[PDB]
């Protein structure tokens, strides 16, 4: 059933699993008409694969020519990510399938349930767990591949970059988890704390700064910061 | 009109003919029930005094022979046999009517209510949902499982249902998956009407069936697969128009005919007000939705 607070360390077993975040597959702005009529303009997007346990992503770009002359473009969004999941499941060698995909947002079930027919023993799961993965698009590099992509096209990334040579699966998700969070909650301070000290570079084959254990441990702790100040501004507490 | 005796009444019970009922006493002197109309299946149907669980009864149609209804003390139910001595039979009706043992079949001539409920269900159909290919006539009752829900467990007893499951390959056509799993005509029309039932007079009669079955039984598997037919042809855009006239007619004599008191467990929320306010044929069931306004408000 669903993934929860309860069942967490099933994420970092070895039984295969993706995560799948349908949030910026349709991606607009809205604007004002000529006639003062309100309009939007599709961006290019995202679908956010993720395999919790080896840091492993399949982003898939969606360009803005798949929704030319559709209709309904959120429903269709859903769709399309069950499609390419499916896709996606079926390029990958047998001994490489999930045995189960854990959806972000309970409507892509049924889409990725009936794109799946084909995999019975492949569980589709909802969670409960609220995921902060629609700020990937605020990881520099993701945003930069998404943006500049002229045809739909997959790219692949380590999300984790090299924590795993010295911190396990489980802590490797949880820093991953914040600091998303904390790109969600306040992009411009989250940025800021990790370019703040120009000493410490994003290496051209990583994702995320180079910091040492020490420096991960006060970056941890500024974004925990960051978070706990934005919420008692968010609920005055 | 035909006759169906009774051999005798050892236990009380409630006995159904059609939509009809009486309480009968334990050895009240019951011999049958004639004046039975010819042209109809028609359906006899028990709840023991002593065991309101358990409705059990019997499908028959008195073209295909004579039956009449036995207590077996050692089975400890009232069960239907057919006597194929054709003089014997006559001789014991004619006995138990002229001593006006009978209860008769009490239709009014206005009163088209059976027509209507059964008006595409045949026994020959029933026979192969129902399988006991010994008897012409066929058992159901209260506990009776379908063969879906057997899958999700003694098969000779089962409801031989036709399988419907939305979320299927049968359902969904490889490339066509959104499509098809948001408008079911192709299901509906090539997979179900063209494929496996032939006609809509075979998938309604099936429909008509299920119902009745839910309703005198209260077979839950037979309710879901009501409910699953009817949902089928409301979440189709392209229905023939004969077909969405004809099921407004077949649902309105059903919700008709239901006990008010038992709307809350043989009605499915989810299905009547996708059925009625959001599906493809929202506008198509206009009998249908008046009489379910009227009698079942609280339900939508």
């Amino acid at each position: 059933g669903a993934m929860n607070s309860s069942n967490y360390a099933e994420l970092f077993n070895n039984d295969i699993k993706l995560f799948v975040d349908d949030t910026n597959v349709y991606r607009v702005t809205v604007h004002k008409t000529f006639e003062g009529n309100v309009a939007t303009k599709a961006i290019n997007g995202c679908i956010f694969t993720l395999n919790p346990k080896t840091g492993h992503l399949f982003l898939k770009i969606i360009h803005t020519s798949v929704w030319a002359g559709q209709k309904r473009l959120s429903q269709l969004a859903k769709w399309k990510t069950a499609e390419e999941v499916s896709a996606l499941v079926r390029s990958l060698p047998k001994e490489e399938q999930p045995k189960q995909i854990i959806v972000t947002r309970k409507a892509m079930l049924d889409p990725l349930e009936v794109h799946m027919l084909d995999f019975p023993n492949i569980a589709i799961r909802p969670t409960e767990l609220r995921l902060p993965f629609s700020a990937a698009m605020s990881i520099d590099k993701l945003s930069d591949v998404v943006m500049k992509a002229t045809e739909p096209q997959m790219v692949l990334f380590n999300i984790y970059d090299d924590w795993l040579d010295r911190i396990s699966s489980y802590t490797a998700f949880s820093r991953l988890t914040l600091l998303l969070r904390a790109l969600k909650t306040n992009e411009e301070s989250a940025k800021m704390i990790l370019l703040s000290d120009p000493t410490i570079t994003i290496k051209s084959y990583h994702l995320w700064p180079s910091f040492t254990d020490e420096q991960w441990i006060t970056i941890e702790s500024q974004m925990r910061d960051l978070i706990l100040t934005e919420y008692g501004r968010k609920y005055n507490v | 009109m035909n006759t169906v005796p009774f051999t005798s009444a050892p236990i009380e019970v409630t006995i159904g003919i059609d939509q009809y009922s009486f309480n009968v006493k334990e050895n009240q002197p019951f011999h049958g029930i004639k004046d039975i109309p010819i042209g109809h299946v028609h359906v006899i149907h028990f709840q023991h005094a002593d065991n309101s669980s358990m409705r059990y009864g019997y499908w028959f149609d008195c073209r295909m022979g004579n039956f009449y209804i036995q207590y077996d003390p050692k089975d400890g139910l009232y069960k239907m046999m057919e006597e194929r001595d054709g003089a014997k039979f006559e001789n014991i009706v004619h006995n138990f009517k002229e001593r006006q043992m009978m209860v008769s079949y009490p239709k009014i001539d206005e009163d088209d209510t059976w027509y209507n409920l059964t008006e595409f269900v045949q026994m020959d159909k029933i026979r192969k949902i129902v399988r006991k290919d010994e008897n012409q006539f066929s058992y159901v009752d209260s506990s009776m499982t379908t063969v879906q829900e057997n899958e999700l467990s003694d098969p000779a007893h089962s409801l031989n249902y036709t399988v419907i499951n939305f979320k299927s390959r049968e359902a969904i056509r490889p490339g066509h998956e959104m499509e098809d799993f948001l408008d079911k005509s192709y299901y509906l029309n090539t997979v179900m009407l063209q494929g496996i039932f032939k006609n809509s007079s075979n998938y309604f009669g099936e429909l008509q069936f299920a119902f009745l079955n839910a309703m005198f039984f209260g077979n839950y598997g037979s309710s879901l697969q009501w409910h699953a037919m009817i949902e089928l042809i409301c979440s189709s855009a392209t229905v023939p128009k004969h077909m969405l006239d004809k099921l407004d007619e077949i649902l309105y004599y059903q919700i008709k005919t239901l006990p008010e008191q038992y709307s809350d467990i043989l009605l499915n929320e989810r299905v009547w007000n996708i059925c009625l306010y959001s599906s493809f044929q929202k506008n198509s069931l206009h009998n249908t939705e008046k009489i379910m306004e009227n009698k079942y408000p609280e339900l939508l």
